[PDB]
């Protein structure tokens, strides 16, 4: 659903991927956790969406950060909202970037 | 904040661990040779560390995972179905070193290229704490016994209290372990599937298949 | 010995700013001294008080030697075309029990992997998704290269010796194009 | 400064080949992606041809596929468009355009040319 | 025919004329050795072979048993054609 | 089905359409009795061959089969990873 | 399709002028606004629907509200007498506008 | 004007990818690399690099395959950084044109 928010990036730092969701012909969804609490829900789709081309380069990193609980930050585009998760207290939004976190470099 | 109580898995019966406990396989002090998984291989096992964990959920999921392995073998006809397992609540004395703290201390002082990124990632995901060269039976407090009946499919949980436990105010060592630069040629961070677990813990629990983490983390 | 790409593998004048064009490689001093034909060719082509740029140094008509990348400041950098069409016959050439090392990749170009057994390089084998008659094979060999690089297994490489690449510099081992990678144990029909 | 001069336009009977040339000065000719675009008299501009900074990818519009061949050359700093099987539609004012984002793959153009007339009729 | 509880031993990806085949040499200590290749015949424009090869590579690297059905090859010494690849349950045996 | 995990992953040719494959296997319930028919259930999902890439369901299927943590399957049309012990025990 | 409005307009020196361009499908912020001198080479004016190229007078401004885009010239010196084109660079083909004339 | 500089003995520390703000036709796969042997005071310990990717044609770039393998294996490499700069975390990040795994002292001094 197009929320109409003014198409700005959103920075969510020090998160790890849990609770993958997927459907047959639809998008895949992931919850992101920090210190045991949910922070953001980011999803990617190869069938519909502004970032439909994004999906291969996204799945190349989502699989890694799901297999390895590495330090990850999520750049989220909030134009589109999703309600795939049943009774989701955490907001679900579109996924535009995944960046591995390096505390030593202090970038993340 | 070092963890007061650590949980380590094993299959030995209570009547043995309460008297003998765990012991290090060998005399390997290198931090990665344990974490990466060579010093816990078949034929090269010389580890001076006994791997543990600081979270009861990580140990519980391993027991739940191995619960399926038993019943699955029953489906194929090549398993008894019945299972036994043990989680030993060991109070951390000043002889435990955290894997994440140990690993990152290695990489900082001995070049970035000497350490695998998944080796550090496995250390944190494991919350693994290394026991140095032995664990006396005075260090064991509680053992949780989980039994499974394949015919019924019901799990019975019983908790035991040590008769030789000594009450002291102790905590794990916050500082990491220092080891020399590893002459060893490291190939990859060996892990076991269902679920991801370090090779050292998987072998010291009990042929077991040991699979490279760099060959499975990235999809083909 | 240092393998020297032939005379025909040089463009007229390389791009300025130090970045050679795509599908081209910077020239080191060792390769330049490797063949005298290149020496005389650049001796007569370039006239005046002109200094060019090299990876391992420069060129004037004596040759100076400097740090890697130091001379890239000046605009004109020699660029050897990486690919040469030898004209050699289309056959299968196999080299067995080697393992991957020393990978090379460039912008809009091929992926290379030196294959080594017992400590010394054997054959430099590469695949190119874009260029080359085997372009339909990168999307098949990248997986095998990744697996045999992460696991480091003894693997046999089958190359076709039509094209000759020169992506590596000061490369004693010859560089070719690879067709079939096999994970094999000695004494097998699929080997 | 950046310049782009066109050349090589004139009346051509249907079904004949022609060469449109573009020359540029002051910068590397094809370190930038270069496009070829035409305007029909009294209509809307459309896009025809694309050339990378090395020549790797050269896609064409749906109306110039199979009858237009595009070319680059850095030795003489030249862009070439070759017309074969010219039809009545392409009776247009043609010129080339350099992309601004530099080092490839932008579809907006910074510096264009004065334009050359190529007319197709009996 | 059906084959069950087989762990792959060798994997090869070679060329044959215009086409390219990939195959597995699967051996278990109990019974004899099985070899099977599959080649792209009319599947050049398709994506079937690519995911076949991904599954084969994953099954080899992750070191799990396979249960496969392979058509009989009348010519001796030449591997039969494979149709289905199936990764056995991790650290166990198929049913 | 709830608290399911995937035991066998396998893709097979589909005779109905030459341009369609089926990732098809067997799913088991975590901790259920072997004699209970509920544990061992078939699982099947389809992929069109013409599409270049990997379907977004297959990525998650490989991840969950690799790390073995349980799933809830919605009749398969969709399936969701278990949230917590109080959610998916 | 990507269509401008109005076709033609007039405004004296020192006034402001607004031109709208609409698309059948969303283009997000992938808009280029071009000035077409009749008998010369177009020079880029507006990029990304908001930004400005180097050497361009600041009087030009762009609003990029999704489907509908607007281009405004705050003050019109005689130099602004040309056509103006709206261009997408999102999806095939890279459609241009039809032009809008500015004179007295 | 940044003349291309040859960077020696980095190890790719972090891998980060983003959508490119210029066109919807290119990915930006990038990372943070750190030299071995130099102090953390210089920006040589968190040098950022970027490279685009064509999203029209599905698949993986060979250079991306190298970046994945090398960053996983934490191995030294030599890059040819320059002369294009792309935004990354609000700071410039140079583009690399080719990357060579080092052999020994002679290759990567």
């Amino acid at each position: 659903y197009k929320t109409g928010q003014p198409a700005a990036d959103h920075y969510y730092s020090k998160v790890t991927a849990t609770r993958l969701l997927a459907s047959t012909n639809s998008r895949l969804c992931a919850v992101f956790v920090r210190d045991g609490q949910s922070v953001i829900g980011a999803c990617a789709s190869p069938y519909e969406g502004r970032y439909r081309d994004m999906y291969d380069a996204l799945r190349r990193l989502l699989y890694m950060i799901y297999m390895s609980g590495l330090a990850v930050r999520v750049h989220v585009s909030k134009e589109e909202q999703y309600y795939d998760y049943e009774d989701a207290t955490f907001q679900t939004y579109a996924l535009t970037g995944i960046s591995l976190c390096n505390p030593a470099a202090s970038i993340c | 904040d070092p963890p007061a109580t650590v949980y380590r898995y094993d299959s030995r019966p209570p009547e043995d661990v309460f008297q003998n406990g765990f012991t290090a396989w060998g005399n390997n002090d290198n931090v990665l040779e344990h974490l990466t998984g060579r010093s816990c291989q078949v034929g090269s096992s010389n580890s001076a560390f006994v791997s543990t964990s600081s979270s009861r959920r990580y140990t519980e999921v391993y027991l739940e995972h191995r619960m399926q392995e038993a019943v699955e073998a029953e489906r194929a006809g090549r398993g008894t179905g019945h299972f036994i397992g043990y989680i030993y609540e060991v109070r951390a004395d000043n002889n435990f070193y955290g894997a994440a703290s140990s690993y990152f201390e290695y990489v900082d002082t001995y070049g970035d290229n000497a350490g695998r990124i998944l080796a550090g990632a496995l250390a944190t995901y494991q919350s693994e704490y290394l026991a140095h060269r032995r664990i006396p039976p005075e260090n064991i407090r509680r053992v949780t016994r989980v039994y499974h009946n394949g015919i019924t499919g019901e799990t019975t949980t019983t908790e035991y209290s040590n008769a030789r436990y000594v009450s002291q105010q102790t905590r794990a060592n916050p500082n990491p372990y220092t080891s020399r630069r590893s002459v060893a040629s490291i190939v990859g961070t060996l892990v076991r599937m269902a679920p991801v677990v370090g090779a050292c813990m998987a072998r010291q629990a009990e042929a077991m298949v040991l699979v490279y983490y760099e060959s499975i983390a990235y999809s083909f | 010995g240092i393998v020297i790409p032939p005379q025909e593998q040089i463009t007229q004048h390389g791009s300025p700013y130090g970045r050679c064009a795509n599908k081209t490689r910077a020239l080191t001093v060792a390769e330049l001294r490797g063949s005298g034909d290149l020496q005389e060719y650049l001796r007569h082509v370039t006239r005046g008080w002109s200094i060019f740029a090299l990876y391992d140094g420069t060129y004037l008509g004596v040759i100076k030697d400097g740090t890697p990348g130091g001379a890239f400041d000046l605009k004109t950098t020699f660029c050897i075309m990486t690919t040469r069409n030898t004209g050699q016959p289309a056959t299968d050439h196999y080299y067995s029990n080697v393992t991957a090392t020393r990978l090379l990749s460039s912008t809009n170009s091929r992926l290379c992997a030196v294959f080594v057994r017992s400590g010394q390089p054997v054959i430099g084998a590469c695949t190119s998704p874009y260029d080359g008659k085997y372009w339909s094979m990168y999307s098949r060999l990248r997986k095998m290269l990744y697996l045999i690089y992460v696991a480091g297994i003894s693997v046999r490489v089958h190359v076709s010796k039509e094209e000759q690449y020169y992506d590596y510099e000061d490369a004693t081992f010859e560089t070719y194009a690879l067709t079939g990678i096999s994970i094999c144990n000695p004494g097998s029909s699929l080997c | 400064c950046q310049v782009l001069v066109e050349s090589g336009g004139g009346v051509v009977r249907p079904g004949r080949s022609l060469r449109l040339s573009c020359a540029a000065s002051g910068f590397t000719f094809t370190s930038y992606t270069m496009h070829w675009v035409r305007q029909a008299p009294g209509k809307g501009l459309e896009w025809v041809a694309i050339i990378w900074y090395d020549g790797t990818n050269e896609d064409y519009a749906d109306s110039v596929k199979g009858r237009f061949t595009i070319s680059r050359d850095n030795s003489k700093n030249t862009l070439y468009l070759d017309m074969n099987s010219l039809r009545a539609e392409d009776t247009a004012m043609y010129y080339c355009a350099r992309d601004w984002d530099n080092y490839g793959y932008s579809y907006y153009f910074d510096y264009w040319g004065q334009g050359t007339l190529v007319t197709v009729s009996s | 025919h059906l084959y069950k509880n087989f762990t792959v031993q060798e994997l090869a990806l070679k060329l044959k004329g215009k086409n390219q085949e990939f195959c597995l040499t699967a051996f278990m200590s109990g019974r004899s050795l099985v070899r099977a290749c599959l080649s792209d015949a009319g599947h050049e424009h398709d994506t079937w072979f690519d995911t076949m090869l991904g599954f084969a590579i994953s099954a080899y690297a992750l070191k799990s048993r396979i249960a496969l059905t392979v058509e009989d090859s009348p010519y001796p010494g030449t591997p039969g054609d494979l149709l289905e690849l199936q990764i056995c349950p991790l650290n166990g045996y198929c049913e | 089905k709830t608290n399911m995990v995937v035991t066998s992953v396998a893709m097979k040719p589909y005779e109905v359409t030459p341009t369609r494959m089926l990732v098809c296997g067997i799913a088991a319930k975590l901790g259920a009795a072997a004699s209970s028919p509920d544990a061992h259930v078939p699982f099947c999902f389809g992929k069109d061959l013409k599409r270049p890439g990997s379907s977004p369901m297959e990525v998650m299927l490989r991840a969950v089969f690799m790390q073995q943590r349980p799933l809830r399957m919605f009749l398969l049309i969709r399936m969701v990873e278990c949230s917590g012990k109080q959610d998916c025990p | 399709q990507m269509t401008q409005s109005p076709s033609t307009l007039s405004a004296s020196i020192g006034d402001r002028v607004t031109i709208t361009c609409r698309a059948s499908q969303s283009i997000y912020s992938w808009l280029a606004w071009y000035q077409h001198k009749p008998g010369n080479a177009p020079k880029l004016l507006i990029y990304k629907a908001s930004s400005l190229e180097s050497g361009v007078p600041s009087r030009f401004s762009g609003s990029g509200s999704g489907t509908e885009f607007t281009l405004t010239i705050s003050s019109l010196q005689p130099d602004d007498f040309a056509s103006y084109y709206c261009q997408q660079y999102n999806s095939y083909p890279w459609t241009f506008g039809q032009g809008t004339k500015v004179e007295i």
